RNA sequence: AAUGCGCAGAUACCGGGAGGAACGCCGAUGGCGAAGGCAGCCACCUGGUCCACCCGUGACGCUGAGGCGCGAAAGCGUGGGGAGCAAACCGGAUUAGAUACCCGGGUAGUCCACGCCCUAAACGAUGCGCGCUAGGUCUCUGGGUCUCCUGGGGGCCGAAGCUAACGCGUUAAGCGCGCCGCCUGGGGAGUACGGCCGCAAGGCUGAAACUCAAAGGAAUUGACGGGGGCCCGCACAAGCGGUGGAGCAUGU
């Protein structure tokens, strides 16, 4: 019962999971959803079905705060990605602007081997 | 084939030390922050050298970004 | 299928209704290469049909043929891991096959002991939004948008 | 998947702070260095190099046993530091087993100073120097009359030629001359012994008895790959009817 109105939506994508987060115009998290928040488990969470719901949960849980705008801010590499955004454009709230900002190292901390293979 | 607008034409008389010229320098950076290659820059081996060098000075000053978003996806 | 992609056959018309659908039930009614029986049942069903109901036969087996009909099946699908259930559209001729089949199968299982009344019957109930033709339809359509997760391997 | 973290409120998001390490784009097909090796920006202090002028000296040159210095990584000593990462290790999985690959942790270490160690697929597996022997082309960096000429450097294709072949070919593996290093069948064996070096780990130097009839280079044709590409077949899939269960026939 906040009320709000303009928001932003920072999809953060993942190879593994979708988070879905709703915040006020400042930055500070009116609600939020993801692939396990929908129930699922495994590495369905990741599954871009799952994004959908992901985004479009957390959509409904914040258009009862009354919201109608959102900018969007996709972070992330991962599959459920762009998914997450068509779910967040097909809920009626009105999508002002995508922004990529996934965030990037200029080359600094050693990564996990796993992520390294040849550096 | 991986040729559309080149940098070095559309301006002229320029000094490429010049690192507090930002409204021309940043002509040479994508929407991103990024220095543009050569094959966009339009520069020779030597002036992106040297370009390069000079961006990176004005970064400091903080006149040009280091890195920027990019706004559609 | 290889080289081709291989044509299907065109089933000549009724004999009694001039239509290549109820051949094609017919034909899956036959055993054996028994078609003078099986049309001998497809017809006696069609008399029940009316004795049983005011309308007429052929709107009605053309009416439960589309009720069985499935707009989503899902086939299996080996990856780089194992089986997923991949939910798939399903083609206007493979909904004809699965349909008919379908209802036979169904008609087959009924405990009516005259064949004809089985089919009838499944043919009627089928019409009116019931029997086991359906329900192993409305079924089959619960394996897809379960598997919607898998959504994303649509061949 | 599970260990794991989360109601002592994590994950996601905004604001502030600490710290350690690395320097995205530019950036490579590029540059510098004797080699190892060198990449944010600024300044200072230094090394090599290349061009033009054709000014000075006047064979002052080349190579170089030993010596001396340098020398990835790991490793060692003293002190500091410690974000991320991570041998050993602790768990979770996987498996027939799993001291592994995969996952969650994690110490030494990776970082800095100073002092050791001195190795390598330290590779172009190609010692240094000088002369000679078609050309084309791409590129880095000078100079001149700058459509083109003329240097230095980095690639590619190629004349002659060389090569067991592969390939090399003005950046020789061509034609020559000088000087150093090294080789002399596989194994035993970079082993033993001795000596020298090291804090240590170890390093250099380096055999023999014995034993084999090969070890080995390149290339050819095949076959094969849980290599690629292309393509067939009731091969799978789609479908109908079966065998596998029963009784019996028949073969084993
Ligand atoms: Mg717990
Ligand atoms: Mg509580
Ligand atoms: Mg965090
Ligand atoms: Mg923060
Ligand atoms: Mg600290
Ligand atoms: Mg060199
Ligand atoms: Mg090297
Ligand atoms: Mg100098
Ligand atoms: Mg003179
Ligand atoms: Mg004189
Ligand atoms: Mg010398
Ligand atoms: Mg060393
Ligand atoms: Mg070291
Ligand atoms: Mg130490
Ligand atoms: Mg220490
Ligand atoms: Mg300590
Ligand atoms: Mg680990
Ligand atoms: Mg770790
Ligand atoms: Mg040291
Ligand atoms: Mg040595
Ligand atoms: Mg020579
Ligand atoms: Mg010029
Ligand atoms: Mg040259
Ligand atoms: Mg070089
Ligand atoms: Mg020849
Ligand atoms: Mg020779
Ligand atoms: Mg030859
Ligand atoms: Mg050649
Ligand atoms: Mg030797
Ligand atoms: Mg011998
Ligand atoms: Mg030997
Ligand atoms: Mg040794
Ligand atoms: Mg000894
Ligand atoms: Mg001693
Ligand atoms: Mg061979
Ligand atoms: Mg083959
Ligand atoms: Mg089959
Ligand atoms: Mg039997
Ligand atoms: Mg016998």
């Amino acid at each position: 019962k906040r009320q709000v109105a303009s928001g932003r939506a920072y999809i953060h994508a993942s190879y593994n999971n979708t988070i879905v987060t709703i915040t006020d115009p400042d930055g500070n998290p009116i609600t939020w959803s993801s692939g396990g928040v929908i129930g699922y488990k495994g590495s369905r969470k990741g599954t871009p079905y799952a994004a959908q719901l992901a985004a479009l949960d957390a959509a409904k849980k914040a258009m009862a705060y009354g919201m109608q705008s959102v900018d969007v801010i996709v972070r992330g590499t991962g599959a459920g990605r762009e998914q997450a955004i068509r779910a967040l454009q097909a809920s009626g709230l009105q999508v002002k602007s995508i922004v990529d900002d996934t965030p990037v190292p200029h080359n600094g901390c050693r990564p996990k081997k796993k992520f390294r293979k040849a550096s | 084939p991986s040729r559309k607008a080149k940098v070095k034409a559309t301006l002229g008389e320029f000094d490429l030390r010049d690192y507090r010229n930002v409204e021309v320098l940043k002509r040479f950076l994508s929407e991103t922050g990024k220095i543009l290659p050569r094959r966009r820059t339009g520069l020779s081996g030597k002036e992106q050298r040297i370009l390069a060098k000079t961006i990176k000075r004005a970064r400091i000053l903080g006149l040009l970004p280091f890195t920027e978003k990019l706004v559609r996806k | 299928a290889r080289r081709r992609r291989a044509e299907v056959r065109q089933l000549q018309p009724d004999l009694v209704y001039g239509d290549v659908l109820v051949t094609a039930f017919i034909n899956k009614i036959m055993r054996d290469g028994k078609k003078n029986l099986a049309a001998r049942i497809f017809y006696d069903a069609c008399k029940i049909i009316q004795e049983k109901t005011g309308q007429e036969p052929l709107k009605v087996f053309k009416q439960a043929v589309e009720n069985v009909k499935p707009r989503m099946e899902v086939r299996s699908r080996r990856v780089g891991g194992a089986n997923y259930q991949v939910p798939m559209e399903v083609s206007p001729r493979r909904q004809q096959s699965l349909a008919l089949r379908w209802l036979v199968q169904a008609a087959n299982q009924r405990p009516e002991r005259r064949a004809a009344v089985r089919i009838a019957h499944e043919l009627m109930d089928a019409a009116e939004g019931k029997g086991g033709a359906v329900k192993k339809k409305e079924d089959v359509e619960r394996m897809a948008e379960a598997n919607r997760a898998y959504a994303h391997y649509r061949w």
